[PDB]
Parts: structure tokens; C-alpha cells; sequence
């Protein structure tokens, strides 16, 4: 396990990806310059 | 058991999907949008007992352009991003984040993460910083400012060379998995 003064619980382990979302927005403006967009937007 | 709430705020992934996403795929130098389909349901063993958390990602696409949870999250452990490349902006980031993260929430903790450190280490981008400074925020630097406000801790991570990823991101969720201890 992980272990870090917290019940020694293992962070988001593996096999944790079933895919349950829609979205899917083809390349609009890619990522040329840093400074990601706030979590309010996330993607372009 | 104890659960967690993965919510990142800022101009960087830090505690976003980029961690597990890029860790598996999606590529960094490609595009950023499809991720809008967050709310991924997973089933694994989160230390204690078989269970998984729910990372609710906010976006502005067809999925949900009306959402807005990052407004004033009542979380206890926020996620502050940054980058080694800095042309004398360090003074701004500090005086721009500390008063921001606290503005929305009366004094809200955070965690420093490293990633670009892999490339910024180059003497090229550095030269761009040289225009105003040149001093690259070393993995130890972020830790200094991070502890300055008793945030949490700056761990190693890289979405290009793979400097752990889960390590730093593990420290972010850790604050939610259980009350961690500082280093003083
Ligand atoms: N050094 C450093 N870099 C950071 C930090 N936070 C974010 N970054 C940079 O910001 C990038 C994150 O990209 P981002 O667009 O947020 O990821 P994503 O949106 O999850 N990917 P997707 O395209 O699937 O949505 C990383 O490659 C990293 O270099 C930080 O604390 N330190
Ligand atoms: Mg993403």
C-alpha cells in the first residue's frame, strides 16, 4: 500500500478506468502555450 | 475507509485528470477537450475497503457549460499549480495565488506539484526566463514556498519523463484521505 499517515490507504490504484463520460471535442486549439485554463473550462 | 474530493483550481492540471490520464494516455502535446467527459466511474480497492472516490471535473463544453463548482469550493485541500519556467514571475505567482485561494475561501490549503521541471531544466526556455531572470524553480524551490504557508508539500512528478506522477498527486488526495503531518 501507499502509506502516508492516513490509515495507510492506497491512492487511486490501477484498474480504475471503466469510462463513463461523453464529451469528446476534437482538436480545437491544441496546447501551444502553457497556463492551462481554470477548472471552470478545463478544455477549449 | 474515508473518502476524498479531487478538485483542482488554477492554470494547471496539478490535481486534474492529466495525472492518471497522461499516466495512461491522452498525450500532453496534443489537445485538451475530450477530458470534459469527466465523472468517470471506477471500481478498485482504495486501501481501507473496496471503494473508489469521485473526481468531478468542471468544464465548459457540450457536456455541461453551465457547471461551476470551482467558484468557491468548500474543500479542505486545494491544488495549486506552477512551473519551473519563470522570468521573474515568482513574486507574482506567490502574491497572486496566496491572496486568490484565500479570497474565495477564508484561508485554504494547497499542494505544490512538479512536472515541467523535466523540460524547463533545459538552457533554452531558461534563456527566455533570462530576459527577466533565468532562475528555474527547482523541485526544492516549490517546497520552500509550499511549506511557507504550511500548505502540504511539493513532491516529484513529470508528464513527459514520468517522475512518479502518483507521488505528488497522492499527496494531494492524501489531505482528503486523512489529516497528514507537516515537516517542521
Ligand atoms: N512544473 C509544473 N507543471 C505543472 C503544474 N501544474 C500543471 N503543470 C503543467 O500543466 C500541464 C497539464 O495540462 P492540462 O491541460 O492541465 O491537462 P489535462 O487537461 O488533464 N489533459 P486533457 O487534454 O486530457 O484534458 C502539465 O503538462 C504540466 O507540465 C505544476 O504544479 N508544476
Ligand atoms: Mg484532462
Amino acid at each position: 500500500g501507499s502509506g502516508l499517515s492516513a490509515q495507510d490507504i492506497s491512492q487511486p490504484l490501477q484498474n480504475s478506468f471503466i469510462h463513463t463520460g461523453h464529451g469528446d471535442s476534437d482538436p480545437r486549439h491544441c496546447w501551444g502555450f502553457p497556463d492551462r485554463i481554470d477548472e471552470l473550462y478545463l478544455g477549449n | 475507509m474515508q473518502t476524498i474530493k479531487c478538485v483542482v483550481v488554477g492554470d494547471g492540471a496539478v490535481g486534474k485528470t492529466c495525472l492518471l490520464i497522461s499516466y495512461t494516455t491522452n498525450k500532453f502535446p496534443s489537445e485538451y477537450v475530450p477530458t470534459v467527459f469527466d465523472n468517470y466511474a471506477v471500481t478498485v480497492m482504495i486501501g481501507g475497503e473496496p471503494y473508489t472516490l469521485g473526481l468531478f471535473d468542471t468544464a465548459g463544453l457540450e457536456d455541461y457549460d453551465r457547471l461551476r463548482p470551482l467558484s468557491y469550493p468548500q474543500t479542505d485541500v486545494f491544488l495549486v499549480c506552477f512551473s519551473v519556467v519563470s522570468p521573474s514571475s515568482f513574486e507574482n505567482v506567490k502574491e497572486k495565488w496566496v491572496p486568490e485561494i484565500t479570497h474565495h475561501c477564508p484561508k485554504t490549503p494547497f499542494l505544490l506539484v512538479g512536472t515541467q521541471i523535466d523540460l524547463r531544466d533545459d538552457p533554452s526556455t531558461i534563456e527566455k526566463l533570462a530576459k527577466n531572470k533565468q532562475k528555474p524553480i527547482t523541485p526544492e524551490t516549490a517546497e520552500k514556498l509550499a511549506r511557507d504557508l504550511k500548505a502540504v508539500k511539493y513532491v516529484e512528478c513529470s508528464a513527459l519523463t514520468q517522475k512518479g506522477l502518483k507521488n505528488v498527486f497522492d499527496e494531494a488526495i492524501l489531505a482528503a484521505l486523512e489529516p497528514p503531518e507537516p515537516k517542521k
